[PDB]
RNA sequence: UUCGGGUCUUGUAAUUGGAAUGAGUACAAUGUAAAUACCUUAACGAGGAACAAUUGGAGGGCAAGUCUGGUGCCAGCAGCCG
C-alpha cells in the first residue's frame, strides 16, 4: 500500500501543474522567456463585483 | 459483475485467403460501415 | 500428494463418506516450529477439501 | 553611521552562530563572500550574516547593497575567527548564507534569527 | 478581454490546504436564529465543532438584515454585536447578503460559512474548498473540513 | 571484549548472600553463557564457581548488552 | 398547563402514566411480547434451508435472462415453496434438484438469493476453489 | 482467575470517509509524510482529538483553578516535550492550534529524511525498518517513533549497520568473494 | 533560448506602452526610454525604423513583480503613457525604470525610496531617465516631501513592510487622483507569517476598504514568486 | 467528446 | 550567438541547426508515406 | 450542455548497475521446571526480488460466432461455444 500511495501522490502533483501554476523554485540560469508564449487577450485575475 | 475474465477473451479476426490475394483485403462490417455511409451521403447530395 | 487429492475428489463426486486424516512421518522434522508451521499448513488445506 | 552596521550584541552573536554551526551540518550553509554573492542573485538567501573586524570591511559592503534591493535580512557579528569556526571550516569566514529551505530540520530556529534580525535593522 | 478566473493556490484539487486554525467564520443572518432556538452560544457552539478558536465574522449585509428584521429578532441582533465579532465593509451597492457571502468565498479561499439556508448551502456547496458549518439538532455541525 | 558490571547490591545475611543486577556488554558478540559470567563473577567476588548462581539474562534489543 | 401535572410531588402519575401509554407504539408491543421477527423473511432467522424442486427458466432462450437465473425452492421449516435467484446462469448447473440449498434476503416477486448448495458457497464453486461434495 | 489486562484501539475511523476534501488532504499526507494507509493518519487524528477536547475542557474552567493549572500545565509540558508544541507558545491557545502535521514531522521516518541521512521518506522507512537507524545507543526499528528534542541531535547509523561502521552486508561480501574466485 | 543575435518579431501588447517579442519564445518588453544602456543587464533589443535605430529592453517577470503581473493576466493597469505615477519602494532602476518606460517622455514616476544605498542607485539611473524625481525619503512620513509631489494619476506600492496598509492609505489621501489607481504587491510573510497567505491577502483587502480604496482584481503571481499577490483598486475619495 | 458523449447520455438517463 | 551563425532572418537560422534538419527530413517522409 | 477552452517535461509495451534486509533454515548461547517462542547471533537465505496480498466495486472492447424484433446497412439481448 505504501507503494501504491507513493505512485498516486506524484500522479496528482504532475496533474496539478495542468490545474494551475506552480511555483517550482523560480528562475535558474540566464531569463529565457516565456516558453509557452504570451497570450495577449487572456486575463487570470479574480475580480471582485 | 459475475463474468470471469475468460469470458471476456480476445476474438481474433481473419484475413483474406491466399488464394484470393489478388482481389485485396477482406472487407468485414466495421468496413462495410464506413462505404455504406459515404455512399448514402453522395446519393442523398445527388438526389437534391 | 496427487493420489491423495485424486482419491478425494473420487470420493466428492461418488458420495463423500466420513474422510479422516491421519499425518505420519512427524518425526523427521528436526524442528519444532517447522513441524507446527507444517501441521497448520496440512490441516488448513485438508480443511478446504473436507 | 559606522560601515558595519547594524552590530549584533554578545547575545545575539551567540544565538547567530547557533544556527550558522546547525545549518553548516544539514548542508545549508554556503561560506565566503563570493558564494554569499550567488545565493542573493538566485533569491535563495534566507538571510546573510558578515564579519565586522574584516580587513579592510570594504571587500563586503556589496552584499548589504544587495540585500536592501532584495529585501533580505543581514546583520554583523564582530569577529571573523568566531564566524568561520561556527561555519565548521579550518579558516576565517567574513560572509555566510543560511540558503532558504522551508522543508528543513532547523527551520523553527532559523525563523527566530531571522524575525530579531529584522527588529535590529 | 476574456477572463477565466485563476484557481486558488490555497486548494489540492478538491483540499483547501489553507483553512487551518484559528478559524474565520462569516456568520448568515439566519444562523444567528437557529442558535438561540437551540440555546447554542455563537462562539462556545463554534469552539465545540471545531475543537478550535474561531474568529466569526459578520458583514455590513448581514448586519443590514438583522436590523430590518424588526423587534421580534432583537436578541439575535444584540448577539451579533458581541464585541468579539468582528465586522468586514462591504463595498457593493446592494444589501442582498447571501451574494455578498458567495462573492467573499470566490475571491477568498480562507473562510467557513456558517448558514442554515437551503439555497445558499447548494451555492456554497458548488464552490470548492469551502467547509460550511450549520447548526442542526442541538449543535453546530461542519461538513467539508478534513481537520475534524 | 566483555565487560561485567554488578549494580544494586544487598547484603542479604539471612540467605547468607549478596544480591545483584548483573550487565553484561558483549559488542560483536551474540552473547555470554551463564557459565562463563559465574566463572568471571567468582573471580572477581573471591568465591568459588559452585557459591555464584545467575539467572534471568535478557539481550536488549539490537544487541551488545 | 399542558394537559399533565406538574407539581413538585406528581412523580407517581407522571409515572404511571407513560408506562400505560407506551404500549402504543406498535414497536414497544412487538418488542415487548417477541412477535417483532414475524414479518421476517425467514420467520427470525438470517438464512434459510431449502430443496431445490425445479429449475423454472431452464428451457428459456436467452442467455443470463433474469427468469433463467431463477429457481423453485421449498423451505424445509414450514414446506412452503418459494423463487430463489442464482447469481448467474453459469452458477445454475452447480444445483440440481433435490438439493439442500441455504437462501439469503436479495423479475419483482422474487426476493431470496442461493449462497450455499450442499454446504458448500456457490462464489466458492464459480471460483474453482471447491468441488460440490455429493 | 488472573486479574484482566488492559488495552484500548489507538484510532477511529472518520465521520465521512468517502469526503473528496478528506480523499485529497490524505492523498498529500500520506504522500508527503510517506504513510502506508489511512489507519496511520487515523491514529494520529484519533491522539490531536483527545488532546484538543482535553484543551477545551481546560479552557473552559476558570483561570487559577486548581485542575486547570495541573493538567494544562502536564498537557503543555508534554507537548513541548515531543516538540510539537513550541517554547514561546506554552499556552493552552496554541494547543487548540495544533495539527495532524505537527505530529507527524516529528516521527523517526520523517527526521531521518530531514537530518540527510536518506533521500526521501520512503528510502527513510527502509532505513529504519532494516535496522540501519540509532536513537542514541538504541536501534529503533519503529517508523512511528515520536522523536523528542533532545533525542533530535543523537539520530545516526547504528554501530552494527554496514552504514555505521560495520562490515558490509551478505551482498556486498557475496559479490567480493565471487569477484576473488 | 533569447541568444544574442537572434531575430524576433515585435508586436504591441493588450496594454500601452508594452510590447510582446515572438520568437521561439515570448518576452515582454518596453521601449527604452535611454537607449544604448542596460540599467541592470537585461537583454536588450534594436530595431531599425525610418533609419534611426530605436531599441527595447526585455522585462523579467522574476525580477519585476508588476511584469509577474502582467504576465499573470491583470485586466487593468493605471501605468500608462502620460500618466504621473507615485512608486512606493523604488530600492532601484529594476522596475521603475520599466514603469519609466511605458509612461514615456510626457509621463513622470515620483520613485521614494527610504535606505540610502539603494538610494545611490536610483539617483544615478533618474540622471538618464528626465522623467523620474527619486525622492529618497521615508514613505510613512509623506509629509516630508510634499513640496516635491504633485497630484498623481496612480500609486504603485511594493512596500515589503507590516504596516503598508497605512503607509498606502497616507500617500493616497494626498497626492492621489479622484478615481486614481492604486496597484499593491502584498507579500504574505512580510506582513504575517503565522497566518496563511490566503488570510493575509484577505485582511489587507479589508484595509484598503477602511480608506475608501476599491478593490478591483486580485492576482496571485506564481510561477514567479510565492505567496505573493497583487490587488488592484481604485480610490473612490466621494463614496464606495 | 465522443466518449464523453457516450457517457452523458448515462448519466442523463 | 557566433558571428558567422548569425543571420538576417528567423528561418535562416533555422536551416542552420543540423539537428532541425533531422527532425523535419524524418518527420516529413513520414507524413508523405501516409499520404 | 454544444460553442470549445486552459496548461506544460511528459510518456515508454525500453535497456541496465550493485548496495540493503528479514520471512525462512541454522552452529550456538539466552530463555525455561524441562521445553517452545521472543530478544541476541556464526554460516546460508532476493530480480518474475516465482520468497508469486487479499477482498469488494465500476466500466469497456472484440469474431466469417449465436438468439430476437423490424420502414434495407439498424436495434435488443448477449457472446468460455468461431
Ligand atoms: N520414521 C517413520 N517411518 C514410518 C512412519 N510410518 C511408516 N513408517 C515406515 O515406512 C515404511 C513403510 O511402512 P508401511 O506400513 O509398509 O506403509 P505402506 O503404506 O503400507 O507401504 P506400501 O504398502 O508398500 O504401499 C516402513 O519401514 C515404516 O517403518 C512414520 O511415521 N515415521
Ligand atoms: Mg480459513
Ligand atoms: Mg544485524
Ligand atoms: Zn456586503
Amino acid at each position: 500500500s505504501r507503494v501504491k500511495k507513493r505512485k498516486k501522490y506524484q500522479k496528482a502533483q504532475k496533474k496539478l501543474k495542468s490545474v494551475r501554476a506552480v511555483y517550482s523554485g523560480g528562475q535558474s540560469g540566464v531569463y529565457e522567456g516565456e516558453k509557452t508564449g504570451i497570450k495577449k487577450g487572456l486575463t487570470r485575475s479574480v475580480k471582485f463585483k | 459483475k459475475l463474468v470471469h475474465d475468460v469470458q471476456k477473451k480476445q476474438h481474433r479476426e481473419r484475413s483474406q485467403l491466399t488464394s484470393r490475394s489478388r482481389y485485396g483485403f477482406l472487407e468485414k462490417h466495421k468496413d462495410y460501415v464506413k462505404r455504406a455511409q459515404d455512399f448514402h451521403r453522395k446519393q442523398s447530395t445527388l438526389k437534391v | 500428494e496427487m493420489e491423495t487429492m485424486e482419491f478425494l475428489n473420487i470420493a466428492q463426486h461418488h458420495g463423500m463418506p466420513r474422510v479422516l486424516g491421519v499425518a505420519t512421518h512427524l518425526d523427521l522434522f528436526k524442528s519444532q516450529s517447522t513441524l507446527r508451521a507444517s501441521k497448520k499448513r496440512l490441516k488448513h488445506r485438508f480443511w478446504t477439501e473436507v | 553611521n559606522p560601515k558595519a552596521f547594524p552590530l549584533a550584541d554578545a547575545a545575539l552573536t551567540q544565538q547567530i552562530l547557533d544556527v550558522v554551526q546547525q545549518a553548516a551540518n544539514l548542508r545549508q550553509l554556503k561560506k565566503g563572500a563570493n558564494e554569499a554573492t550567488k545565493t542573493l542573485n538566485r533569491g535563495i538567501s534566507e538571510f546573510i550574516i558578515m564579519a565586522a573586524d574584516c580587513e579592510p570591511i570594504e571587500i563586503l559592503l556589496h552584499l548589504p547593497l544587495l540585500c536592501e534591493d532584495k529585501n533580505v535580512p543581514y546583520v554583523f557579528v564582530p569577529s571573523r575567527v568566531a564566524l568561520g569556526r561556527a561555519c565548521g571550516v579550518s579558516r576565517p569566514v567574513i560572509a555566510a548564507s543560511i540558503t532558504t529551505n522551508d522543508a528543513s530540520a532547523i527551520k523553527t530556529q532559523i525563523y527566530a534569527v531571522k524575525d530579531k534580525i529584522e527588529t535590529l535593522l | 478581454t476574456r477572463n477565466i478566473p485563476q484557481v486558488s493556490s490555497a486548494l489540492f484539487f478538491q483540499y483547501n490546504q489553507a483553512i487551518k486554525p484559528p478559524y474565520q467564520v462569516l456568520i448568515d443572518t439566519n444562523f444567528i436564529n437557529f442558535s438561540i432556538q437551540k440555546k447554542v452560544d455563537i462562539v462556545r457552539g463554534m469552539m465545540d465543532c471545531l475543537l478550535a478558536k474561531c474568529n466569526p465574522l459578520i458583514t455590513d449585509c448581514v448586519m443590514a438584515e438583522l436590523e430590518k428584521l424588526g423587534p421580534k429578532y432583537r436578541i439575535a441582533l444584540k448577539l451579533a454585536r458581541d464585541p468579539r465579532i468582528k465586522r468586514l465593509s462591504c463595498s457593493h451597492k446592494g444589501t442582498y447578503a447571501d451574494d455578498c457571502l458567495v462573492h467573499r468565498v470566490l475571491q477568498h479561499k480562507c473562510y467557513i460559512v456558517a448558514t442554515n439556508d437551503a439555497g445558499l448551502k447548494q451555492r456554497i456547496r458548488k464552490i470548492p474548498g469551502i467547509p460550511l458549518m450549520s447548526v442542526g439538532g442541538h449543535a453546530y455541525v461542519i461538513e467539508k473540513l478534513p481537520d475534524v | 571484549a566483555v565487560t561485567i558490571r554488578t549494580r544494586k547490591v544487598i547484603s542479604n545475611p539471612l540467605l547468607a548472600r549478596k544480591q545483584f543486577v548483573v550487565d553484561v556488554l558483549h559488542p560483536n558478540r551474540a552473547n555470554v553463557s551463564k557459565d562463563e559470567l559465574r566463572e568471571k563473577l567468582a573471580e572477581v567476588y573471591k568465591a568459588e564457581k559452585d557459591a555464584v548462581s545467575v539467572f534471568g539474562f535478557r539481550t536488549q534489543f539490537g544487541g551488545g548488552k | 398547563g399542558k394537559g399533565k401535572p406538574r407539581g413538585l410531588n406528581s412523580a407517581r402519575k407522571l409515572r404511571v402514566h407513560r408506562r400505560n401509554n407506551r404500549w402504543a407504539e406498535n414497536n414497544y408491543k412487538k418488542r415487548l411480547l417477541g412477535t417483532a421477527f414475524k414479518s421476517s423473511p425467514f420467520g427470525g432467522s438470517s438464512h434459510a434451508k431449502g430443496i431445490v424442486l425445479e429449475k423454472l427458466g431452464i428451457e428459456s432462450k436467452q442467455p443470463n435472462s433474469a427468469i433463467r437465473k431463477c429457481v423453485r425452492v421449498q423451505l424445509i421449516k414450514n414446506g412452503k415453496k418459494v423463487t430463489a435467484f442464482v447469481p448467474n446462469d453459469g452458477c445454475l448447473n452447480f444445483v440440481d434438484e433435490n438439493d439442500e440449498v441455504l437462501l439469503a434476503g436479495f423479475i419483482p416477486g422474487v426476493r431470496f438469493k442461493v449462497v450455499k448448495v450442499s454446504g458448500v458457497s456457490l462464489l466458492a464453486l464459480w471460483k474453482e476453489k471447491k468441488e460440490k461434495p455429493r | 482467575p488472573r486479574a484482566p489486562r488492559t488495552y484500548s484501539k489507538t484510532y477511529s475511523t472518520p465521520k465521512r470517509p468517502y469526503e473528496s476534501s478528506r480523499l485529497d488532504a490524505e492523498l498529500k499526507l500520506a504522500g508527503e509524510f510517506g504513510l502506508k494507509n489511512k489507519k496511520e493518519i487515523y491514529r494520529i487524528s484519533f491522539q490531536l482529538s483527545k488532546i484538543r477536547r482535553a484543551a477545551r475542557d481546560l479552557l473552559t474552567r476558570d483561570e487559577k483553578d486548581p485542575k486547570r493549572l495541573f493538567e494544562g500545565n502536564a498537557l503543555i509540558r508534554r507537548l513541548v516535550r515531543v516538540g510539537v508544541l513550541s517554547e514561546d507558545k506554552k499556552k493552552l491557545d496554541y494547543v487548540l492550534a495544533l495539527k495532524v502535521e505537527d505530529f507527524l514531522e516529528r516521527r523517526l521516518q520523517t527526521q531521518v529524511y530531514k537530518l540527510g541521512l536518506a533521500k526521501s521518506v520512503h528510502h527513510a522507512r527502509v532505513l529504519i525498518t532494516q535496522r540501519h537507524i540509532a536513537v542514541g545507543k538504541q536501534i529503533v526499528n519503529i517508523p512511528s517513533f515520536m522523536v523528542r528534542l533532545d533525542s533530535e541531535k543523537h539520530i545516526d547509523f547504528a554501530p552494527t549497520s554496514p552504514f555505521g561502521g560495520a562490515r558490509p552486508g551478505r551482498v556486498a561480501r557475496r559479490n567480493a568473494a565471487r569477484k576473488a574466485e | 533560448g533569447a541568444r544574442g543575435g537572434a531575430k524576433v518579431v515585435i508586436e504591441p501588447h493588450r496594454h500601452a506602452g508594452v510590447y510582446i517579442a515572438r520568437g521561439k519564445e515570448d518576452l515582454l518588453v518596453t521601449k527604452n526610454m535611454a537607449p544604448g544602456e542596460s540599467v541592470y543587464g537585461e537583454k536588450r533589443i534594436s530595431v531599425e525604423e525610418p533609419p534611426t535605430k530605436v531599441e527595447y529592453r526585455v522585462w523579467n517577470p522574476f525580477r519585476s513583480k508588476l511584469a509577474a503581473g502582467i504576465m499573470g493576466g491583470l485586466d487593468e493597469l493605471f501605468i500608462a503613457p502620460g500618466k504621473k505615477v507615485l512608486y512606493l519602494g523604488a530600492a532601484s532602476g529594476t522596475s521603475v525604470s520599466h514603469v519609466s518606460d511605458v509612461v514615456g517622455p510626457e509621463g513622470v514616476v515620483y520613485a521614494v525610496e527610504f535606505s540610502h544605498r539603494p538610494g545611490r542607485e536610483l539617483i544615478s539611473m533618474a540622471k538618464k531617465r528626465p522623467n523620474i524625481i527619486p525622492i529618497i525619503e521615508d514613505a510613512r512620513h509623506p509629509q516630508k516631501y510634499r513640496m516635491l509631489i504633485g497630484m498623481v494619476d496612480c500609486v504603485f506600492a511594493d512596500v515589503a513592510q507590516p504596516d503598508q496598509a497605512r503607509i498606502i492609505a497616507l500617500n493616497s489621501h494626498m497626492f492621489l487622483k479622484d478615481q486614481g489607481g492604486v496597484v499593491i504587491s502584498i507579500k504574505a510573510n512580510c506582513i504575517d507569517s503565522t497566518v496563511d497567505a490566503e488570510t493575509v491577502f484577505a485582511r489587507e483587502v479589508q484595509k484598503l476598504r477602511e480608506e475608501r480604496i476599491k478593490p478591483l482584481e486580485q492576482l496571485t503571481l506564481e510561477p514567479y514568486e510565492r505567496d505573493h499577490c497583487i490587488v488592484v483598486g481604485r480610490y473612490m475619495r466621494s463614496g464606495l | 467528446r465522443k466518449e464523453r458523449l457516450k457517457k452523458l447520455a448515462k448519466m442523463e438517463e | 550567438m557566433n558571428r558567422k551563425e548569425r543571420k538576417s532572418t528567423i528561418l535562416e537560422t533555422l536551416m542552420g541547426d543540423e539537428a532541425s534538419n533531422k527532425y523535419f527530413k524524418r518527420k516529413y517522409n513520414e507524413i508523405q508515406e501516409k499520404s
